[PDB]
């Protein structure tokens, strides 16, 4: 289990959670207030984490991998047909 | 025993739900080769082709 | 040539993070109660 | 050629789309036995409690 | 653009995984029993409106 399905188990979970009605039992009036709130505010990060973040942090990491899984190395020498000049570019 | 009866009857709605799950997949991935066929019997050059 | 193995570094960070990155975490199903249940743990506290 | 494979793939998706159709009956089939048997253990529970009273 | 690959590859997971969870509750929903108050006259009215 990678951490981004860690991440994703969790947004999953919460997302399916029900709000409470504890209309019958006034001793979990405010019970019912906090459940209410700490759940929608959560369902707001999860819909978060699952169409901006994650999707951002794989974009932003196929960027990098491309670029160095071609420039995979560093000249440390005058590649052969190279000028000084072009090389320092 | 009807509790025993009942999981199992549970289990086999799963099992028949992913086999209506995997038919729907093989309707719709045919579809788009009829689709392609299609597009590819009708066109030419190198927009047959792509579609084929 | 520090440069060249830093870049050798830099690919294992990369991997690193697409390791975290990857998968499609499947459902969970979780375990409710049934009236059968409910009732009993219920029976339960009021005749002990 | 192609006219052909393209009759024949049409043939099967109508024939994976009854399939799944048979497939609908089975579920509901599956379903209603579940459905049943949960209302047996449900009643028997009842009775069960009614007694122990 | 890798975005964009991204954005689909991250659309049509987020759906299916939301999918196998909506499927997964329709068919408990579907083996859900009915009530039976007819021991209670009182109650006739209730048990069709609950059933319906």
């Amino acid at each position: 289990a990678s951490q981004a399905m860690q991440i994703q188990t969790y947004c999953n979970s919460v997302k399916q959670q029900v709000p409470v009605d504890f209309s019958q039992f006034p001793n979990l009036k405010d019970n019912q207030t906090q459940i209410n709130q700490g759940l929608d505010l959560a369902k707001g990060h999860a819909d978060l984490y699952l169409n901006t973040i994650q999707p951002q942090i794989i974009t932003n990491i196929s960027n990098i991998s491309n670029y160095f899984a071609l420039q995979n190395a560093i000249p440390a020498v005058l590649p052969p047909g190279s000028t000084k000049a072009q090389w320092l570019r | 025993g009807y509790k025993g009866l009942q999981v199992q009857a549970q289990n086999a709605v799963t099992a028949a739900t992913q086999m209506s799950n995997a038919w729907d997949s093989l309707t719709s991935d045919l579809g788009s080769l009829i689709t392609d066929l299609d597009k590819g019997i009708t066109s030419g050059d190198d927009i047959r082709q792509l579609w084929l | 040539t520090a440069a060249d193995t830093t870049v050798k570094t830099v690919l294992t960070d990369v991997t690193t993070i697409k390791a975290q990155m990857a998968g499609v975490s499947p459902l969970q199903v979780p375990q409710t109660d049934t009236i059968a249940n409910f009732v009993a743990r219920l029976a339960a506290l009021e005749h002990h | 050629q192609l006219s052909v494979i393209k009759e024949q793939a049409t043939e099967y998706q109508r024939l994976s789309s009854d399939t799944r159709l048979v497939i609908v009956n089975l579920n509901n089939n599956l379903i209603t036995d579940s459905s049943n048997f949960q209302g047996i253990v449900v009643n028997l529970n009842s009775k069960v409690q009614g007694d122990n009273g | 653009t890798n975005a964009t690959t991204i954005t689909m590859d991250q659309g049509m997971a987020n759906q299916a995984s939301q999918a196998m969870q909506i499927q997964t509750y329709c068919n408990s929903v579907k083996q859900q029993v009915p009530v039976d108050f007819s021991q209670f006259p009182n109650l006739k009215d209730n048990q069709t409106q609950i059933n319906q």
